[PDB]
């Protein structure tokens, strides 16, 4: 058959104190061992295997499968044992390439390497444990027993030997060809020149050769694919790329299952069709049902599923990437925690697009997600492209440097510019400074009682109003909430108000606009409709003036 | 130049830590000084039988606009602590630390000289990226000693120990400590006695073939003797509201976690009833004399607070705006062994200029780095903290969001 590649081997060894594998053939039909000898015969007489003995005291399972409506028999190693006890290796690859981060070539041509495993060397000492059995009928003399000479599929070291291999063939043809570009994945070589399409084919056959030299076949001019290259769920043109096509059921009745590929599809799509929602459909997924369950889209699922069909219903397409340039990334609010960004160099031909949701923590607001979502769309343009983009963001920079400078994080969001593109990003309330004079005071707190879950929530204020209302199935941190709550509903459009729950004062002072808690949402509205507020903290049961007396009338009945 | 057998402490494995991206300059640099290493047989390229990895990064040297190769080590530091610590500890003299200066030296271009033995190589496995994904990463490991593993001074102390002696012999005052890639030298002098000395120094040094304002967050030299208390600090006021006691209390009854003897029976007592925030309270004369007190105590140290070599050490770090930033060091919690300020951009350069600030401190009062609470989001210090980073060493940290009042306390 073919060449196995002249390259040195990788040593290889078994994980530490650890021998190797002993794993018994069980007995085979006649069908079965008949073809096992056909296909060994072959492959011993293409060097891939070799005869070995009952010197050898490893074995692995053999078997053979033959589908139903077919001639053709295959061999099957199950190497589970050997893998088990194989070393680690390093890793193949840490991500794969966007087809953004490519840069335009005059000419690109796909070679894959033909039986690529097969075609390399195992390690002389390593090939032992390999060691496999064909039975004899009924298992009534010795099998034939071999080892493997080359790369296993299915062994646990294949793919990172492989690709080592590889590399050390390509170095010297990249040493000597600076300008063209190579990118291995799997058995895979992708090669892109700038050179006018006579001098690119002649390269590509030298290539071919300095492959073949060194026992790697390819395929020739004529067997080469033609563009658009389809390539792990993208399209790869010569002037552009896009995600290949998504369908969309139109269905009576939603499945769990449905609904998660729909999800994983829009997802998909996000990354040029600009944007896609799924926070509907994701919503709908955050129950216990599973697999074949039908779950009834609600009327906003209906029309986020709606507004995606209309994003997806003419073809949407991605530039590639030009060195030369810089990377500008707008951002805007979709609302309800959802970001969209569009990453470009001319405007407005995206490179790519994408979305942000993630709720970091249980409160938030809008300047701490654009904040967040302005570091993830950083580290995926220095993964993609090796640098950060300039942004366009819908905060003015006087509320970017309120906020920054007043927060207790650090921040830092790297160059970027206003651009005025509704929702513009605010904060929809502040805290004073200081007290307000002519405002009443309120002090308020909360108790709960671990045993029966019961509490009370309450507020004393200088004017010498008071008011308890009580809670169940509570907690302490819900009650010392509910109170400030109370306060703020009390109250006039002025007011201080004086806790000692450091829990409820650190929400608070963070401006959330957003939350988990609905208790939380009422107090937020609250503070949105106050002209001013004042919040300050003081320690629980020290007996200072109003937090004792407001203290003592929310434990009555709840704690001593 | 024999080897130095070094065993990972038993049942551990080396250590197999992601690679964080890099910008393509960055990328770039690490190449063209790889390259060269390579050649000058100081590292060698590796096949994927070798499963470990240390992330690299590259800095800017000194105030200096060469590129510089970082390894954190830090894991495999941490693996091999029963090594540099139990076995060959390089004992960390107290004296140091009351020079009226002390400068600090790189001398990591000592170790390269220096054979690694060839079985521990393997765990010294880094990988240069590409970008996109392109190629498959460049992989790499030592075969001398690298810079920024601990046990690199501590299999070069016999021989620090050789340069060193005349010069410690002839000036006995002088004190010399190595810490990773450094060496802190303090001395009683003159300034420009103590930098005669150093260029003295130096001189030893370039005999053995090593050829060694920069920072914003150090000056030329340390002067550790200046070193003094951060106070709390309670404010003096003519005119007191029921707001201004409140706050008053709520310091004092946080700072009395720290230190003994802290009392606010009296100030409480002008807070009874239920009164109006901004209400003007005069302070009796006893709520005085308590506040007096208060103050006393404050000024001098806290009784029973000792250094334990057996734990690790805790920064943490408050940002109080305006360029300002507030640290403390423990190892027990409110037991501060050390507080301070670091002053004067962005938020992430000050932030890594005072971790730099704080780590160098505590090299030279402890001969250990503390572990610190930074507040600031994971991914943005990952992000960020290489361009400003020009330490040979990098400490432990983790993030933490630790609002409100603990801020207010410290200024
Ligand atoms: N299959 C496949 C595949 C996958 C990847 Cl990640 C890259 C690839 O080849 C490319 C290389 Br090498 C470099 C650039 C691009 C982008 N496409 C082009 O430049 C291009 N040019 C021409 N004439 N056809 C295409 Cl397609 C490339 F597409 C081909
Ligand atoms: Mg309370
Ligand atoms: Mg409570
Ligand atoms: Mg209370």
């Amino acid at each position: 058959n073919s060449p196995i590649s002249p390259i040195e081997t990788v040593p290889v060894k078994l994980k530490p104190g650890m021998d190797g594998p002993k794993v018994k053939q069980w007995p085979l039909t006649e069908e079965k061992i008949k073809a096992l000898v056909e296909i060994c015969t072959e492959m011993e007489k293409e060097g891939k295997i070799s005869k070995i003995g009952p010197e050898n005291p490893y074995n692995t399972p053999v078997f053979a499968i033959k589908k139903k409506d077919s001639t053709k028999w295959r061999k099957l190693v199950d190497f589970r044992e050997l893998n088990k006890r194989t070393q680690d290796f390093w890793e193949v690859q840490l991500g794969i390439p966007h087809p953004a981060g490519l840069k335009k070539k005059k000419s690109v041509t796909v070679l894959d390497v033909g039986d690529a495993y097969f075609s390399v060397p195992l390690d002389e000492d390593f090939r032992k444990y390999t060691a496999f059995t064909i039975p004899s009928i009924n298992n009534e003399t010795p099998g034939i027993r071999y080892q493997y000479n080359v790369l296993p599929q299915g062994w646990k070291g294949s793919p990172a030997i492989f690709q080592s291999s590889m590399t050390k063939i390509l170095e010297p043809f990249r040493k000597q060809n600076p300008d063209i570009v190579i990118y291995q994945y799997m058995d895979d070589l992708y090669v892109g020149s700038d050179l006018e399409i006579g001098q690119h084919r002649t390269k590509i056959e030298e290539l071919r050769q300095h492959l073949l030299r060194w026992g790697l076949t390819t395929p020739d001019k004529k067997h080469q694919k033609e563009p658009p290259f389809l390539w792990m769920g993208y399209e790869l043109h010569p002037d552009k790329w896009t995600v290949q096509p998504i369908v969309l059921p139109e269905k009576d009745s939603w499945t769990v299952n449905d609904i998660q590929k729909l999800v994983g599809k829009l997802n998909w799509a996000s990354q040029i069709y600009p944007g896609i929602k799924v926070r509907q459909l994701c919503k709908l997924l955050r129950g216990t049902k599973a697999l074949t369950e039908v779950i009834p889209l609600t009327e906003e699922a209906e029309l986020e599923l709606a507004e995606n069909r209309e994003i997806l219903k003419e073809p949407v397409h991605g530039v590639y990437y030009d060195p030369s340039k810089d990377l500008i990334a707008e951002i805007q609010k979709q609302g309800q925690g959802q970001w969209t960004y569009q990453i470009y160099q001319e405007p407005f031909k995206n490179l790519k697009t994408g979305k942000y949701a993630r709720m970091r923590g249980a409160h938030t607001n809008d300047v701490k997600q654009l904040t967040e979502a302005v570091q993830k769309i950083t580290t995926e343009s220095i993964v993609i492209w090796g640098k950060t983009p300039k942004f366009k963001l819908p905060i003015q920079k006087e509320t970017w440097e309120t906020w920054w400078t007043e927060y207790w994080q650090a921040t830092w969001i790297p160059e970027w510019e206003f651009v005025n593109t509704p929702p513009l990003v605010k904060l929809w309330y502040q805290l004073e400074k200081e007290p307000i004079v002519g405002a009443e005071t309120f002090y308020v707190d909360g108790a709960a009682n671990r045993e029966t879950k019961l509490g009370k929530a309450g507020y004393v204020t200088n004017r010498g109003r008071q008011k308890v209302v009580t809670l169940t199935d509570t907690t302490n941190q819900k009650t010392e909430l509910q109170a400030i709550y109370l306060a703020l509903q009390d109250s006039g459009l002025e007011v201080n108000i004086v806790t000692d729950s450091q829990y409820a004062l650190g929400i608070i002072q963070a401006q959330p606009d957003q939350s988990e808690s609905e208790l939380v949402n009422q107090i937020i509205e609250q503070l949105i409709k106050k002209e001013k507020v004042y919040l300050a903290w003081v320690p629980a049961h020290k007996g200072i003036g109003g937090n004792e007396q407001v203290d003592k009338l929310v434990s009555a009945g709840i704690r001593k | 130049i024999e080897t130095v057998p070094v065993k990972l402490k038993p049942g551990m494995d080396g250590p197999k830590v992601k690679q964080w991206p890099l910008t393509e300059e960055k990328i770039k640099a690490l190449v063209e000084i790889c390259t060269e290493m390579e050649k000058e047989g100081k590292i060698s390229k590796i096949g994927p039988e070798n499963p470990y990895n240390t992330p690299v990064f590259a800095i800017k040297k000194k105030d200096s606009t060469k590129w510089r190769k970082l390894v954190d080590f830090r894991e495999l530091n941490k693996r091999t602590q029963d090594f540099w610590e139990v076995q060959l500890g390089i004992p960390h003299p107290a004296g140091l630390k009351k020079k009226k200066s002390v400068t600090v030296l790189d001398v990591g271009d000592a170790y390269f000289s220096v054979p690694l033995d060839e079985d521990f190589r393997k765990y010294t496995a880094f990988t240069i990226p590409s970008i996109n994904n392109e190629t498959p990463g460049i992989r790499y490991q030592y075969n001398v000693l690298p810079q920024g593993w601990k046990g690199s001074p501590a299999i070069f102390q016999s021989s620090m120990t050789k340069i060193l002696e005349p010069f410690r012999k002839q000036n006995p005052d002088i004190v010399i400590y190595q810490y990773m890639d450094d060496l802190y030298v303090g001395s009683d002098l003159e300034i420009g006695q103590h930098r005669t000395k150093i260029e003295e120094l130096r001189q030893h040094l370039l005999r053995w073939g090593l050829t060694t304002p920069p920072f914003l967050w150090m000056g030329y030299e340390l002067h550790p003797d200046k070193w003094t208390v951060q106070p709390i600090v309670l404010p003096e006021k003519d005119s007191w509201t029921v707001n201004d006691i409140q706050k008053l209390v709520g310091k004092l009854n946080w700072a009395s976690q720290i230190y003994p003897g802290i009392k606010v029976r009296q100030l409480c007592k002008l807070l009874r009833g239920t009164k109006a925030l901004t209400e003007v309270i005069p302070l009796t004369e006893e709520a005085e004399l308590e506040l007096a007190e208060n103050r006393e105590i404050l000024k001098e140290p806290v009784h029973g607070v000792y250094y334990d070599p057996s734990k690790d050490l805790i920064a943490e770090i408050q940002k109080q705006g305006q360029g300002q930033w507030t640290y403390q060091i423990y190892q027990e919690p409110f037991k501060n062994l050390k507080t301070g300020k670091y002053a004067r951009t962005n938020d992430v350069k000050q932030l890594t200029e005072a971790v730099q600030k704080i780590t160098t401190e505590s090299i030279v009062i402890w001969g250990k780095t503390p572990k610190f609470k930074l507040p600031i989001q994971k991914e943005t210090w990952e992000t960020w903290w290489t361009e400003y980073w020009q330490a040979t060493w990098i400490p432990e940290w983790e993030f933490v969001n630790t609002p409100p009042l603990v801020k207010l306390w410290y200024q």
